[PDB]
């Protein structure tokens, strides 16, 4: 296992290509029919920042939940006493790129529970091994992970 | 609503330390890192450092290693910046600013704390009416103060349309002076009260000047 | 430390026109490039991050591009309320560093100042000093000549001027000229006059009072 380099994306293609997580299908708002296709994640071994205090960060697609749950396990295994942490899941704050996969629940921004930025390269490596369809060392403060639609 | 509320302006001698503060509200204080940014004429914007309230970890710009200490009081949701052994190069606006854990850049800024490093004495202004005589101007002359800044409102913030508060000028005496004016309807003069509310925090000078025809 | 060079330093621009600002880094900063807008009297406001993402609610007219050293910030169609200093900031390297800034000033049609004169207050005269103030309200452009006359004699060396920042709505300036005398000297003269020359006035406008 080698940590991803700063700004490295795996696989080596645009996020929204067929080879990656594939195309933006559209924004999901709290009204929408599609809102109901979002599972809240209550895995007790995942820290959700939820600074919004709405629980938005827990909402994601089935596929996102699955990869996130797998990564939760490999993070506890990688560092004794550390957990996966989510800063963003589904988003209604418009805090992303114009057509973020966050706006339809197909992306998470992640850290370790200790916010040790030296761990974050290895964290991205784990998110690839967990089966995220696109991993990106997006900033010094987070790894962005996304998934194909259902 | 996220707000960073900074402490008031400071006059200090060269050689003395000063400690300024920044209180975070409208969010959970330990959720975000806090940064300190200096704005001078000499050097425009410069990053001093960051403190992580959650861990109390700090990282300093090496330029400020010897000058700056950051601390937090998690209980009052307040960050502090202490600047030691000051010279005139330390005179500037100091901001605190918050990131949103997406990189070391800042969506929320304090209003800024003006630190004047000087050996000059504080002096509060005198405030004189600029008496009015379709449209009528009137105002208040805020003369002979030190240091900057001074604030001026009208009728306790109730009058803002048509107000112009001039940047201070430095007199030959080394004291500042400025005017604040406001235009208003002429018909209003007999009827409406107009008071300028002048605040010079470094001398604890506050003045309400009633301005009448 | 990474040096950010921002150009141009100043731009004058009419409502509806394009603004283009460049920032170049002394070494690559990938896309870790932020653009702030600092309006007069305010703290910086973040418009663009990761070189090209608009912060929430930032209008369409603002854009960024670039990767490596060379970054571009555009206002497609500048509006009156966009006057500000724009700064870039890199956070690829430690420490983070800012550009020296670009000041954007609005060019608009000519507007003549309204002129007003204020005698010294009795309160101030008991103190031994006399300030006489001349106000030029809401004019464009910034160039104006204010001449003090005391019993028709042109004054020099005994006034200071101050100019407001450009208004965010009408893009005009205001100007204050203060004439300062001793009580002694003030009381020796009768006619106090503020004479104003400006592009928007056919001839100089005088306002005056008799002490
Ligand atoms: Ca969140
Ligand atoms: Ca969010
Ligand atoms: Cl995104
Ligand atoms: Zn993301």
């Amino acid at each position: 296992l080698t940590p991803l380099a700063y700004k490295q994306f795996i696989p080596n293609v645009a996020e929204k290509t067929l080879g990656a997580s594939g195309r933006y299908e559209g924004k999901i708002s709290r009204n929408s029919e599609r809102f109901k296709e979002l599972t809240p994640n209550y895995n007790p071994d995942i820290i959700f920042k939820d600074e919004e205090n709405t629980g938005a960060d827990r909402l994601m697609t089935q596929r996102c939940k699955d990869k996130l749950n797998a990564l939760a396990i490999s993070v506890m295994n990688q560092w004794p006493g550390v957990k996966l942490r989510v800063t963003e899941g589904w988003d209604e704050d418009g805090h992303h790129s114009e057509e973020s996969l966050h706006y339809e629940g197909r992306a998470v921004d992640i850290t370790t529970s200790d916010r040790d930025r030296s761990k974050y390269g290895m964290l991205a490596r784990l998110a690839v091994e967990a089966g995220f369809d696109w991993v990106y060392y997006e900033s010094k403060a987070h790894i962005h992970c996304s998934v194909k639609a259902e | 609503q996220v707000q960073l509320q900074q402490s008031g302006p400071e006059l200090v001698r060269p050689g003395v330390s000063v400690k300024i503060s920044c209180k975070g509200s409208g969010y959970t204080f330990i959720d975000e890192a806090l940064h300190w940014v200096k704005q001078s004429h000499a050097e425009s914007l410069e990053w001093i450092g960051v403190i992580r309230p959650y861990s109390g970890e700090t990282n300093y710009n090496q330029k400020f290693k010897d000058k700056a200490t950051m601390t937090v009081d998690i209980s009052s949701s307040t960050a502090y910046l202490e600047l030691a052994r000051l010279t005139s190069e330390d005179s500037a606006i100091y901001y605190c600013a918050r990131d949103w854990e997406a990189g070391d850049f800042f969506d929320y800024w304090g209003q800024g704390t003006l630190v004047t490093v000087s050996s000059a004495s504080t002096k509060g202004p005198s405030v004189f009416p600029l008496a009015p005589s379709g449209t009528a101007a009137l105002g208040c002359l805020v003369k002979d103060y030190f240091p900057e800044p001074v604030t001026v409102s009208w009728n306790s913030g109730a009058l803002t349309s048509g107000v112009h508060t001039f940047p201070a000028v430095l007199q030959s005496s080394g004291l500042y002076s400025l005017s604040s004016v406001v235009t208003v309807p002429s018909s209003s003069l007999g009827t409406q009260t107009y008071i300028c509310n002048v605040n010079h925090k470094p001398s604890n000078t506050k003045v309400d000047k009633k301005v009448e025809p | 430390d990474i040096v950010m060079t921002q150009t141009p330093k100043f731009l004058l621009v009419s409502a509806g026109d394009k603004v283009t600002i460049t920032c170049k880094a002394s070494q690559s900063v990938s896309n870790d490039l932020t653009w702030y807008q600092q309006k007069p009297g305010q703290s910086p406001k973040l418009l663009i991050y990761y070189a090209s993402n608009r912060y929430t609610g930032v209008p369409d007219r603002f854009t960024g591009s670039g990767y490596g050293t060379d970054f571009t910030f555009t206002i497609s169609t500048v509006q009156a309320e966009d006057l500000a200093v724009y700064f870039c900031q890199q956070d690829y390297g430690s420490p983070p560093t800012f550009g020296g800034g670009t000041k954007v000033e609005i060019k608009r049609t000519v507007a003549a100042p309204s002129v007003f004169i204020f005698p010294p207050s009795d309160e101030q005269l008991k103190s031994g000093t006399a300030s006489v103030v001349c106000l030029l309200n809401n004019f464009y452009p910034r160039e104006a000549k204010v001449q003090w006359k005391v019993d028709n004699a042109l004054q020099s060396g005994n006034s200071q001027e101050s100019v407001t920042e450009q208004d965010s709505k009408d893009s005009t300036y205001s100007l204050s000229s203060t004439l300062t005398l001793s009580k002694a000297d003030y009381e020796k003269h009768k006619v106090y006059a503020c004479e104003v020359t400006h592009q928007g006035l056919s001839s100089p406008v005088t306002k005056s009072f008799n002490r």
